[PDB]
C-alpha cells in the first residue's frame, strides 16, 4: 500500500491516457506516446526506468526485420509462454481503429542496450472487427495453449455512418473469439450465456480459465456487478467453449491487474459511476476452481487523488502500479505521476 | 482577494502544523487549488488577478469549496 | 443597433431601420439549411437531408470517464450545405457573369468549381469562465474560398466568376471553428476527420440545386493551399522542426539543396505520402531505422488531409 511520489524528465509531454507498460525479464517498457514518432525516438518504445523516484525515458531500437508500429491508444494486453508479448488493435493517434495483431520479442540483447522484434501476423477465418478497450489473454488446457478475445467498443459499422455522428461508438458483439498464435487462426463461437456487450474489463489468467469481472456496457448504460468464468477445453476435433455466471463479481470498469504473488491477484483504480471513482481495493484470490474477491484496507490517497476526475495507468508487473493525475491545465506539467506498491 | 488566496494555498496544507516547506510543495497545493476552484466555482487560474476574480473569491462558497480540501474542522470553522 | 433604431425612431417618427426579430427572421435566407438541394450520386456516409445547421463539430465524440478525455469546443457546418449556400449568395454574380460572356441564362450545363482550402490556428485566445472542459488558450479555424467557376459551352471550357481580391477578409468563409491545439495531433483528427470524409464524398458526386428558375448542376475540385508549412509537415508526412529533408514537394535533402538548388521537380503528393507510410510500417525489405528513414524519405506518419504542394507566399515573404 506504499503511495511514492514519482518524478519526470524531459518527456512528460509524452505519456497519454491509454499507454501499456510491458516486463520483459524484470524490465519495465513504454508503449503508445501522445503524437505520432519524432527524429528522437522513431520506432515509439521506451526504456521506462525509476529510480529514486526520478523517471527518464530513453529510446529503444527495433531489430532490423521488425515491423514499426504506430502508437495504438489502446491495445489488449497478453503475455504468452520465448517470453513475447502480444497487443492487438486499438486507436491511431489519427482516430481510426485497427484490427491488426503484434506480438513483441526481444531479437537480441547487450549491456545496457535491448533490441526488439515485433511481428507481424494476418488472422484468417472469423476475423474480428476493429475496435478497442476490449481484453485478451491466453491458456494451457491439454498441454495447448491458445488466446482467448471478448468484445468491446467499436464505430459504426460502414453501413450506417454519418459524418454528424462519426466518432459515435457502440458496444462491440457479444461474441467470444479464440485466437491460435501458433497458426493465425479464429474461429468465432456464440454463447447464449453472454446477452449483453462489455467494455474496458479486466481478464485474469489461470490454467483452463479466464474471469471477466466487472465493466461497462454502454447499451443499458450500467455497470454490472457480474463475474464470468469461462473454461475452455482443447480436445482433437473443434474447441468447447463454456461460460458460466458466478455470483459476488463487482461493478468496476477500467480497472488496473496487477500479480503481486502466485494465485494472489490485486484490482485498484477505476470508475463505479461516470462521476464516481473506485475509492476502495480488491484482492482476488485464486485457486483450482475458487475464487474469493475480500476487501482489503484502502491506500492511504492523497487530497489530488481524493479530488481528481481522472487517473490511468498500467501494470508494472513487480507488484507495482504506474497511476497518473492530470496535472492542471496547460498554460505542474500538466500531470502527475504516482507509483504505488502492493507488498 | 489575493491574500486571502495566499491564506487558501497555505491552509490547503496546513502550514500551522508544518512551519517548514519546499517549493514543490507550494506548487502542488497552487495546482490542487486551482483544479478545485475550477471544478467547484468554474474560475480559471490566471497570472493577474482581476476585479471579477476577487468578487467571486469573496463568496460564501469560496470558502465551503476551499474548506472541504482542509481535513481538519478547526480551520474550517476560521475561515468561515 | 438596437439603440440606434430605437433614437432613430423616437426623434424621426418614422420607421426607417426594421426591428432585431425582422432582421433574423431575414437573416436565415443566408444562413446554411435553408435551400433544398439533391445529390445525384447520393453522399457516402453522409445524409441527405437539407436542414441542417449548426452542428457540433465534436462529430458526437465519446465523453465518458472510461475513455480518451476531451477538452475542446468545436462547432461547424456541413461541407455541401455551406458549399449550398456560398453558391447561393453569389445566385445574381453567376447569372451577371454568365450574361456577360455572351452565354444564355437558363443554361444548366455542369459547372466546374474550384475551391481553395485553408486552415491556419492561432494563439493568445483567452480562455472563458463557465462551464465547459478545460479547454486551452488556443484555436484553430477552417475556412474556404471560392476561387472561379466555369461553365461548359462549344468545345473549350469558359470563366463565369473570378474572386477579384482573393486574400481579402470578404471571401474567407469560415467552414469549422475549434478553439483548440493545433500542436496536439488526436483532437485535431477527431474533429477535422468528418469534415475529410464530406470532402471526399463530394469529390465523386454531383449536386443539382434550383438556381433561379432552372435547375443547374454543380462539380467541385478543391485545392487545399491555405497551410503554412509546420502545419503541412504535421498534417500529410514529415517530422516536424527541422530535418535532414526540408521541401514538401521535392525529395531534396539539405545537403544537395545547398549544393545544387537550380536543378529540381516536384515529386511529391498524398498518395505516395500514404504509400510511403504503409513501407515505413510493414518494412518488407528487412532494413535499420536509418535506411528504413532513407528509403521512405522523411514520411513517419499517416497522412489524413489531401494538401496540394503549393507555397505560402506571405509566409515565405516573412521567412525570406
Ligand atoms: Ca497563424
Ligand atoms: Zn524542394
Amino acid at each position: 500500500m506504499s503511495l511514492q511520489m514519482v518524478t519526470v524528465g524531459h518527456n512528460i509531454a509524452l505519456i497519454q491516457p491509454g499507454f501499456s507498460l510491458m516486463n520483459f525479464d524484470g524490465q519495465v517498457f513504454f508503449f503508445g506516446q501522445k503524437g505520432w514518432p519524432k527524429r528522437s525516438c522513431p520506432t515509439g518504445v521506451f526504456h521506462f526506468d525509476i529510480k529514486q523516484n526520478h523517471l527518464k525515458l530513453k529510446p529503444a531500437i527495433f531489430s532490423k526485420d521488425s515491423c514499426y508500429l504506430p502508437p495504438l491508444r489502446y491495445p489488449a494486453t497478453c503475455s504468452y509462454k520465448k517470453h513475447q508479448y502480444i497487443i492487438h488493435g486499438g486507436k491511431t493517434p489519427n482516430n481510426e481503429l485497427s484490427d491488426k495483431i503484434y506480438i513483441m520479442s526481444v531479437a537480441c540483447k547487450n549491456n545496457k542496450k535491448v533490441t526488439f522484434r515485433c511481428t507481424e501476423k494476418d488472422l484468417v477465418g472469423d476475423v474480428p472487427e476493429p475496435r478497442y478497450g476490449h481484453s485478451i489473454d491466453v491458456v494451457y488446457s491439454r498441454g495447448k495453449s491458445m488466446g482467448v478475445l471478448f468484445g468491446g467498443r467499436s464505430y459504426m459499422p460502414s453501413t450506417q455512418r454519418t459524418t454528424e455522428k462519426w466518432n459515435s461508438v457502440a458496444d462491440c458483439l457479444p461474441h467470444v473469439f479464440l485466437i491460435d498464435f501458433e497458426f493465425g487462426c479464429a474461429t468465432s463461437y456464440i454463447l447464449p450465456e453472454l446477452q449483453d456487450g462489455l467494455s474496458f474489463h479486466v481478464s485474469i489468467a489461470r490454467n483452463d480459465t479466464v474471469y471477466i469481472l466487472g465493466g461497462h456496457s454502454l447499451a443499458s448504460n450500467i455497470r454490472p456487478a457480474n463475474l464470468y468464468r469461462i473454461r475452455v477445453d482443447l480436445p482433437l476435433g473443434t474447441p468447447a467453449v463454456n461460460c458460466t455466471v458466478l455470483p459476488g463479481g463487482i461493478s468496476v470498469s477500467s480497472a488496473i491487474l496487477t500479480q503481486t504473488n502466485n494465485d494472489e491477484f490485486v484490482i485498484v483504480g477505476g470508475y463505479q459511476l461516470e462521476n464516481q471513482k473506485r475509492m476502495v481495493c480488491s484482492l482476488v484470490s485464486l485457486g483450482d476452481n475458487t475464487i474469493e474477491i475480500s476487501e482489503m484496507e484502502t491506500p492511504d490517497w492523497t487530497s489530488d487523488i481524493k479530488h481528481s476526475k481522472i487517473w490511468f495507468g498500467s501494470n508494472m508487473g513487480n507488484g507495482t502500479i504506474f497511476l497518473g493525475i492530470p496535472g492542471d491545465n496547460k498554460q505542474s506539467e500538466a500531470f502527475y505521476f504516482y507509483t504505488l506498491r502492493c507488498s | 482577494a489575493a491574500e486571502f488566496y495566499k491564506i487558501f494555498q497555505l491552509e490547503i496544507g496546513e502550514v500551522y502544523k508544518h512551519p517548514n516547506a519546499s517549493k514543490e510543495e507550494r506548487k502542488r497545493w497552487q495546482a490542487t487549488l486551482d483544479k478545485h476552484l475550477r471544478k467547484r466555482m468554474n474560475l480559471k487560474p490566471i497570472m493577474r488577478m482581476n476585479g471579477n476574480f476577487a468578487r467571486k473569491l469573496m463568496t460564501q462558497e469560496t470558502v465551503d469549496a476551499v474548506c472541504e480540501l482542509i481535513p481538519s474542522e478547526e480551520r474550517h470553522e476560521a475561515l468561515r | 443597433y438596437h439603440k440606434m433604431y430605437r433614437t432613430v425612431k423616437a426623434i424621426t417618427g418614422r420607421q426607417i431601420f426594421q426591428p432585431l426579430h425582422a432582421l433574423r427572421n431575414a437573416e436565415k435566407v443566408l444562413l446554411p439549411g435553408y435551400h433544398p438541394f439533391e445529390w445525384q450520386p447520393p453522399l457516402k456516409n453522409v445524409s441527405s437531408r437539407t436542414d441542417v445547421g449548426i452542428i457540433d463539430g465534436l462529430s458526437g465524440l465519446a465523453s465518458s470517464v472510461d475513455e480518451y478525455p476531451v477538452d475542446t469546443i468545436a462547432k461547424r457546418f456541413r461541407y455541401d450545405s455551406a458549399l449550398v449556400s456560398a453558391l447561393m449568395d453569389m445566385e445574381e454574380d453567376i447569372l451577371e457573369g454568365m450574361r456577360s460572356q455572351d452565354l444564355d441564362d437558363y443554361l444548366n450545363g455542369p459547372f466546374t468549381v474550384v475551391v481553395k482550402e485553408s486552415c491556419d490556428g492561432m494563439g493568445d485566445v483567452s480562455e472563458k469562465h463557465g462551464s465547459g472542459p478545460a479547454v486551452p488558450e488556443k484555436a484553430v479555424r477552417f475556412s474556404f474560398t471560392v476561387m472561379r467557376i466555369t461553365i461548359e459551352h462549344g468545345s473549350q471550357n469558359v470563366k463565369v466568376f473570378e474572386e477579384p481580391k482573393p486574400n481579402s477578409e470578404l471571401c474567407c468563409k469560415p467552414l469549422c471553428l475549434m478553439l483548440a491545439d493545433e500542436s496536439d495531433h488526436e483532437t485535431l483528427t477527431a474533429i477535422l476527420s468528418p469534415l475529410i470524409a464530406e470532402r471526399e464524398a463530394m469529390k465523386s458526386s454531383e449536386l443539382t440545386l434550383e438556381m433561379g428558375g432552372i435547375p443547374r448542376t454543380f462539380k467541385f475540385i478543391f485545392r487545399g493551399t491555405g497551410y503554412d508549412e509546420k502545419l503541412v509537415r504535421e498534417v500529410e508526412g514529415l517530422e516536424a522542426s527541422g530535418s535532414v529533408y526540408i521541401c514538401t514537394l521535392c525529395d531534396t535533402t539539405r545537403l544537395e539543396a545547398s549544393q545544387n538548388l537550380v536543378f529540381h521537380s516536384i515529386t511529391r503528393s498524398h498518395a505516395e505520402n500514404l504509400q510511403r507510410y504503409e513501407v515505413w510500417r510493414s518494412n518488407p525489405y528487412h532494413e535499420s531505422v536509418e535506411e528504413l528513414r532513407d528509403r521512405v524519405k522523411g514520411v513517419s506518419a499517416k497522412p489524413f488531409i489531401e494538401t496540394v504542394p503549393s507555397i505560402d507566399a506571405l509566409h515565405c515573404d516573412i521567412g525570406n
